[PDB]
């Protein structure tokens, strides 16, 4: 958020996000232009972003219905199951890592 | 969304209550609770440790408040001898 | 004619006089007399400090209603550009 | 799942066993005197839900406050190394004001409850006759 | 300086149970607030809009400091009624100043001076007003959404309790009792207020949301809605505790309750402080360019309780006996001069606010003053009316019915006359000061199109001044009910009055009788100055008005 | 020696009569800086409080009993003394702040640091606290005796971040640098 400072004791996730809107007002805000700060627009619709995640989840929700219907038309040949996907990347298990990645 | 439900009981708890004016102190304790929820929850969804620091702020005086009140209940009970909210 | 002195002077002997009406004690008690020229000395000391504060309220709206001109001016010396 | 968890489940259901053998298991005979409030064995007014006296509870409300004190101090205990000498001074101030409110409470004898169950000043004199 | 002395006065205070103490521990509280007034002073040489202090928390502006002095002020004159005995016995044989500095008078004053009062016997009295001071100066200066709710509640908890520290009376423990609740309803929403903004904004900085809400300000997925109805629900809980209708029912009914030596203090302070902070509110929140936000600006709230506060408040106070509920309505009526003027933001509106503001606090504690001086009067002076015997709490509040004034004029003529000009100065009656605060808040509005509130506002002051009338009327146009005491006044019972020197060796013995006996000097050199600025405010507007109009240049500027 | 960047933090800048010396002096420099008027001023507002508890009792007796007025002394004693170190402290912070008539402390500010800059050491000294704490220090007592009204504050912390481009005093100090080593050549 804008205060700088997060909940492990370092800095919060949306500092960046506040500091670049408060840089941005600054420096092309002024009395001589009032319209500067309409370069700040996109700056502060994205700490909105950072905040509240609207678009972000306005965009997972298309491409998640686009992604599942494909995936449920597309032709099925063998499911991976849970113990082929526990072991990719293993020491001694290149069968089920090669099975997983279809390689 | 238990905010709101929380700070609705709180509101009408203070409004619509009839009984005695510890059930309106205690309300009060209700409506901040669920503000302080509300703030709670928020700080977590935005990685703020102000949120938090905002919330034992609220406590603390809602402490101090419910101290306050509970004397300025007891010397009016000592003379008005009743703390119980009269209707008709 | 308003001398911001002589009615701050004046102003404090009223003072006295309202003073000793509300308190209905006699004006012009004689062993009491010293309190018109301590009230009345006393409204002098404050017109004098207004005075000063005055010199200084002047110089800051002559300030401001020059910037405000400059600010004015230099504005639409822009626009003919 | 968690050792928490199941540790309260267990706690739980010990609570409800050890509740549901003397339920069940133990004879249930109800009746006027055995079910009456015990007053040393005469019956007298029953007055246990009507208003009554606490001459403790300004301590009440002063352990109300000095709770919320003691735990604004908490962050500071498991903070020092970061807070060092500039945090100190802070926590110092903090814990000087909450001590004056303190001495206001021991002076006025606010924590007092007053208990229990002055000389002579008339001195006569001799003249002796008229 | 003010903490300093809440912490020093309160060692002091806690290792004593000497009730003698109180009158001691004003006179001191009145010295702690005139160094306040010292280093605000000091504070004084620097032009800016604001300057954050405090890793941000605080701000300081001229604005700023110019409203801590005016409170340090008023306090140190409400500090008055507690600091020195309301009668006094004077004789022309201790009238010199050889007599004042270098003699003394041994008399019984016990009961001239009513040395055990309830007034003066209150040991913590002085202190929860400078926790209240405390508070107050602290909201003026809070620059964060959590520096708002702290300072907002340590001003409003000493209120309660001030409201509450007179305990052996019912009427004030009813009085502290409803505000404590009603108020603490209006902190729910005020936290509310803060709450939302900073769970849509991730900012506690006022600073912050101000940039914000420029931005904002241009002519998809975050309209930024939350800031315009965040501070609605944050401005109802301020015009409770300023009393703007129609929150304002609690204020007849606690200011009639609680003793009138508390109501000055109480009904006063919140104004100035609330007031001040909601300005700075209303200029960074304003969208020059007409929006969307504009059309749900927050500060509509505030033209709506305008608009109602001059209504509720004249017509209401139209059919009240008791003079404190009569008070309280025109205060209700003042703030909704206050609120016009705070709603339409312009310079000239802004100069008109900071001149009303400033000019009732004054009023308004002039007229305390003189009723706290009539009753006090009233102490050699003796009554056979029944409704005057049938009152409660006669010691907390002497005078409580505009009757009890019946006559006034024929007892004390100058105090009636005191009372007969600030109350036309409420009125709106030229040349008194009054008159040209409310012709200020007038021109503010026609310039700027509130034609509609304006015609209100005239039609409503002819309502408003028909019961200030009624007072008038009660003053001036009958007899007293009340009578010189006969055994005051006998001529056979007279108190031995004694002069000495400056080393306890007589001079002169008198014997003194009630005619001797007169109103304290503080309070009549107080009401007097009060009056002579009212009457004689046209002869010296110069500096008080551009006192204001460079604090609204700066305001205003870049 | 130069340090290449003379103003690593944003400041606030206030529109003030005479020239910024210092937003955040230390207390000995204010001590030090202080000229023998705010010695006269700070006593004798001391001194006010005290006498006017007691003009007040003369006047207009408490009536207290037989030791309360001392007692109340005790206290009025020490709130003027508390308030007239405050009005002394005052007195030089503003001639620091720029917001008073300061020709005397700006040429004891230019010789003073630099002075330290000849000899190296840091301007404005060394601290035991952290470089961040060093800017809590500093935003918190920034400017910090315009409030003393209210809150008192004083810096008791030696950090670099004073408000002031510090380019001026090194931009002098080798001129005193280049005058010693040409006046030590014709020796
Ligand atoms: C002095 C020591 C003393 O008097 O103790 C005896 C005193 C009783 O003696 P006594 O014979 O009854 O006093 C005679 C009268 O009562 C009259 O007693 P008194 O009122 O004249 O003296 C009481 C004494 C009490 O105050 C102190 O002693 C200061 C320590 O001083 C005062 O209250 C007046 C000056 C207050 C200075 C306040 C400075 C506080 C810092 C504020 C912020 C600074 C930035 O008992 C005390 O404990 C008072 C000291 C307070 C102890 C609190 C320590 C915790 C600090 C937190
Ligand atoms: C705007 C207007 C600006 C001003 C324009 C001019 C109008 C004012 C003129 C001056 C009037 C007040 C000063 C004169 C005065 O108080 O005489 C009272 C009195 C005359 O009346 P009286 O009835 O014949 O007195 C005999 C009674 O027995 C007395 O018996 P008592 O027990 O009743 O006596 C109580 C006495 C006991 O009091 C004392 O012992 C006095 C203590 C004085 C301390 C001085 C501290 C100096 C340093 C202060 C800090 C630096 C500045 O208290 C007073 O008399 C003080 C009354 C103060 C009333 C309020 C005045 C200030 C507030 C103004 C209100 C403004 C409202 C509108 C604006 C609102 C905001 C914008 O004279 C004295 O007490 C003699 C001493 C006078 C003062 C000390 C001078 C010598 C000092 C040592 C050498
Ligand atoms: C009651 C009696 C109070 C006694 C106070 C403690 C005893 C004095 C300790 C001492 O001798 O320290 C001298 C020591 C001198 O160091 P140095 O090596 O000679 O010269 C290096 C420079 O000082 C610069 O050195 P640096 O830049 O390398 O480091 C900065 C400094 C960092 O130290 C600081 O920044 C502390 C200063 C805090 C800010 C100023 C606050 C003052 C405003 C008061 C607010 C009142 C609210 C109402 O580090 C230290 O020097 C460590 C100092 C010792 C630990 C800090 C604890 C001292 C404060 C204790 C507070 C007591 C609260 C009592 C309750 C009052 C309310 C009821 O440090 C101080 O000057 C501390 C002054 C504290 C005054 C503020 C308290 C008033
Ligand atoms: C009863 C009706 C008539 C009243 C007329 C007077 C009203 C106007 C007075 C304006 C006033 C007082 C504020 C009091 C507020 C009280 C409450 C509100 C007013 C209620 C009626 C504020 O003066 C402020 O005025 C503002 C606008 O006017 C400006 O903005 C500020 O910059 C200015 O400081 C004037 O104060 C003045 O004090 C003097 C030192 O005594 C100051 O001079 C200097 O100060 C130090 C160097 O700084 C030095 O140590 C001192 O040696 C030096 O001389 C002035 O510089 C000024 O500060
Ligand atoms: C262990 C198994 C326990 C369950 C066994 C089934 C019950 C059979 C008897 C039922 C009738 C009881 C009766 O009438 O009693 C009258 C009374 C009470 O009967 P009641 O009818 O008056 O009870 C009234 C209450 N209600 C209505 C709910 C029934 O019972 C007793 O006083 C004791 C009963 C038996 C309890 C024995 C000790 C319990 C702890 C055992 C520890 C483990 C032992 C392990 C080894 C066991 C041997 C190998
Ligand atoms: C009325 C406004 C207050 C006022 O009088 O300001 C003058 C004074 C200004 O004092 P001052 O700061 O000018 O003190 C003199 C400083 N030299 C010597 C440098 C000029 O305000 C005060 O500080 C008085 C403090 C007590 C106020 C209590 C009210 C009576
Ligand atoms: C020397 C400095 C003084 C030390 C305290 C001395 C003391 O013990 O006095 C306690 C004080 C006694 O006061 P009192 O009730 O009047 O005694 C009987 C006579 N009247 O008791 C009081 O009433 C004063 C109020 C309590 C002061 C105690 C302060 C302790 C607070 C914790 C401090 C540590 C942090």
């Amino acid at each position: 958020m804008a205060s700088g400072y997060g909940l492990n004791g370092g800095p919060s996730r949306c500092f960046p996000f506040w500091q670049e809107l408060l840089a941005c007002y600054v420096t092309n805000s002024s009395e001589d232009n009032p319209d500067g700060k309409n370069k700040c627009i996109p700056v502060m619709e994205d700490y909105y972003e950072c905040l509240h995640h609207r678009k972000e989840a306005a965009r997972v929700r298309a491409l998640q219905a686009a992604y599942r219907e494909a995936e449920a038309k597309k032709l099925q040949e063998n499911p991976p199951t849970a113990g082929q996907i526990r072991n990719l990347g293993l020491l001694n298990k290149e069968e089920d890592t090669k099975k997983v990645h279809c390689a | 969304n238990i905010t709101l439900i929380l700070f609705l009981i709180g509101i009408l708890g203070f409004v619509l209550n009839r009984k005695n004016i510890i059930l309106m102190l205690i309300s009060i304790e209700i409506m901040l609770l669920s503000i302080t929820f509300l703030i709670l929850l928020s700080s977590l969804n935005m990685d703020d440790i102000i949120g938090q620091t905002y919330a034992i702020y609220i406590i603390v005086v809602a402490g101090a408040e419910s101290a306050i009140g509970l004397g300025i209940l007891v010397a009016f009970y000592r003379l008005r001898g009743s703390i119980a909210i009269e209707y008709k | 004619m308003v001398n911001r002195i002589l009615f701050w002077t004046g102003f404090g002997l009223a003072v006295r006089f309202w003073q000793l009406g509300i308190e209905m004690r006699p004006f012009f008690n004689r062993k009491s007399l010293w309190a018109y020229p301590l009230f009345g000395g006393v409204g002098a000391s404050f017109g004098y400090w207004l005075q000063s504060i005055d010199e200084k309220q002047t110089k800051m709206l002559e300030e401001r209603k020059q910037a405000i001109l400059e600010k004015r001016a230099r504005r639409a010396q822009r626009q003919a550009e | 799942m968690s050792a928490m968890s199941i540790y309260i489940i267990f706690v739980s259901i010990i609570a409800i066993l050890f509740l549901a053998i003397d339920l069940i298991f133990a004879p249930h005979n109800p009746y006027k005197e055995k079910l009456s409030a015990f007053e040393c064995g005469f019956h007298s007014f029953s007055q246990s839900r009507s208003p009554f006296n606490i001459s403790f509870f300004i301590y009440g409300l002063v352990f109300l406050l000095l709770d919320l004190e003691i735990l604004l101090l908490y962050p500071f205990a498991v903070s020092e190394y970061v807070n060092s000498a500039y945090g100190l001074a802070a926590a110092l101030i903090f814990i000087g004001i909450i001590t004056i409110g303190f001495v206001y409470e021991l002076g006025h004898d606010a924590l007092k409850v007053h208990s229990r169950q002055l000389k002579s000043s008339v001195v006569i004199s001799y003249l002796g006759n008229i | 300086m003010i903490m300093i002395s809440i912490l020093s006065l309160l060692l002091s205070t806690s290792v004593t149970l000497r009730r003698d103490m109180s009158i001691l521990f004003n006179r001191i509280s009145i010295i702690a607030l005139a160094y306040c007034i010292l280093h605000d002073t000091m504070s004084l040489s620097f032009i800016s809009k604001g300057i954050g202090l405090h890793g941000g928390l605080l701000h300081i502006t001229n604005l700023t400091q110019i409203f801590h002095i005016f409170i340090f002020i008023i306090s140190i004159l409400i500090l008055q009624l507690t600091s020195f005995y309301p009668r006094k016995v004077w004789i022309p044989e201790y009238s010199s100043l050889k007599d004042i500095f270098f003699n003394k008078i041994l008399y019984y004053r016990t009961k001239i001076i009513n040395k055990m009062g309830e007034h003066m016997k209150i040991i913590e009295y002085p202190l929860i007003l400078l926790f209240v001071i405390s508070g107050a100066v602290f909201l003026i200066s809070t620059n964060d959404l959590v520096s708002i709710f702290l300072s907002i509640e340590l001003q409003s908890y000493g209120l309660y309790l001030l409201s509450t520290i007179y305990r052996n009376s019912e009427l004030s423990t009813t009085g502290g009792l409803i505000y404590f609740l009603l108020g603490g309803l209006s902190s729910c929403f005020i936290l509310l207020g803060t709450s939302l903004l900073y769970v849509n904004s991730g900012t506690t900085s006022l600073d912050g949301l101000y940039i914000l809400n420029s931005i904002s300000d241009v002519n998809s997925w975050y309209k930024p809605y939350y800031l315009n109805f965040s501070l609605l629900i944050f401005s109802i809980g301020f015009l409770f505790k300023v009393s703007a209708a129609p929150f304002h029912f609690w204020s007849p009914d606690v200011y009639d309750a609680i003793p009138t030596i508390v109501t000055t203090f109480v009904a006063i302070i919140a104004k100035i402080s609330i007031f001040i902070f909601l300005l700075e509110l209303v200029y960074y929140t304003n969208s020059n360019a007409n929006s969307y936000l504009s059309e749900f600006s927050w500060t509509y709230a505030l033209l709506i309780s305008s608009l109602l506060s001059l209504i509720i408040g004249t017509v209401v106070g139209l059919t009240q006996f008791r003079i404190k509920r009569l008070l309280a309505y025109s205060t209700i009526s003042h703030v909704g001069f206050i609120l016009l003027a705070l709603s339409v933001s312009s310079i000239e509106s802004t100069q008109a606010f900071i001149f009303y503001l400033i000019q009732y606090s004054i009023s308004n504690l002039n007229a305390f003053f003189i009723l706290i001086t009539i009753g006090f009067s009233l102490y050699g002076y003796v009554t056979n009316n029944k409704e005057y015997k049938s009152l409660l709490d006669k010691n907390n509040s002497p005078i409580q019915l505009i009757s009890q004034l019946k006559g006034y004029f024929y007892i004390n003529p100058l105090l009636s006359l005191s009372l007969a000009i600030t109350i036309f100065s409420f009125v709106g009656v030229p040349p008194l000061v009054g008159f040209f605060a409310k012709q200020m808040v007038l021109s503010a509005a026609l310039d700027n199109g509130y034609i509609f509130l304006s015609l209100i506002a005239i039609i409503t002051s002819v309502i408003g001044a028909v019961y200030y009338l009624n007072v008038i009327k009660e003053i001036f146009f009958y007899s007293p009910e009340h009578e010189v005491n006969p055994v005051l006044n006998e001529s056979d019972s007279n108190f031995s009055l004694r002069i000495l020197n400056e080393k306890n060796v007589l001079i002169r013995s008198v014997l003194l009788k009630g005619r001797n006996i007169f109103i304290s000097s503080p309070f009549s050199i107080t009401i007097s100055i009060i009056t002579n600025v009212i009457l004689l405010f046209i002869f010296m507007n110069k500096e008080w008005l551009s006192m204001g109009t460079i604090l609204v240049q700066i305001l205003f500027s870049a | 020696n130069t340090p290449t960047q003379t103003y690593q933090f944003p400041s606030k800048t206030v529109k003030t009569d005479y020239p910024l010396i210092d937003n955040d002096p230390h207390f000995t420099r204010v001590i030090r800086y202080a000229r023998p008027s705010d010695y006269a001023h700070g006593l004798a507002a001391a001194a006010a409080g005290p006498a006017a508890l007691w003009l007040m009792e003369r006047i207009s007796p408490s009536q207290v009993g037989r030791g309360g007025f001392a007692k109340a002394m005790r206290l009025a004693g020490f709130i003027g003394l508390a308030g007239g170190f405050l009005y002394f402290y005052q007195r030089s912070i503003l001639r620091f702040y720029g917001m008073s008539e300061n020709a005397r402390e700006v040429e004891m500010d230019m010789r003073e640091m630099t002075d330290r800059v000849k000899a190296g050491l840091p301007l404005y000294g060394e601290s035991r606290l952290s470089p961040a704490m060093q800017g809590v220090a500093a935003r918190q007592s920034r400017y910090s005796a315009l409030f003393f009204g209210v809150m008192p504050w004083f810096n008791f912390v030696n950090h670099n971040q004073h408000g002031v481009d510090t380019a001026k005093y090194y931009q002098q100090a080798e001129r005193e640098l280049e005058a010693e080593r040409l006046a030590r050549e014709q020796a």
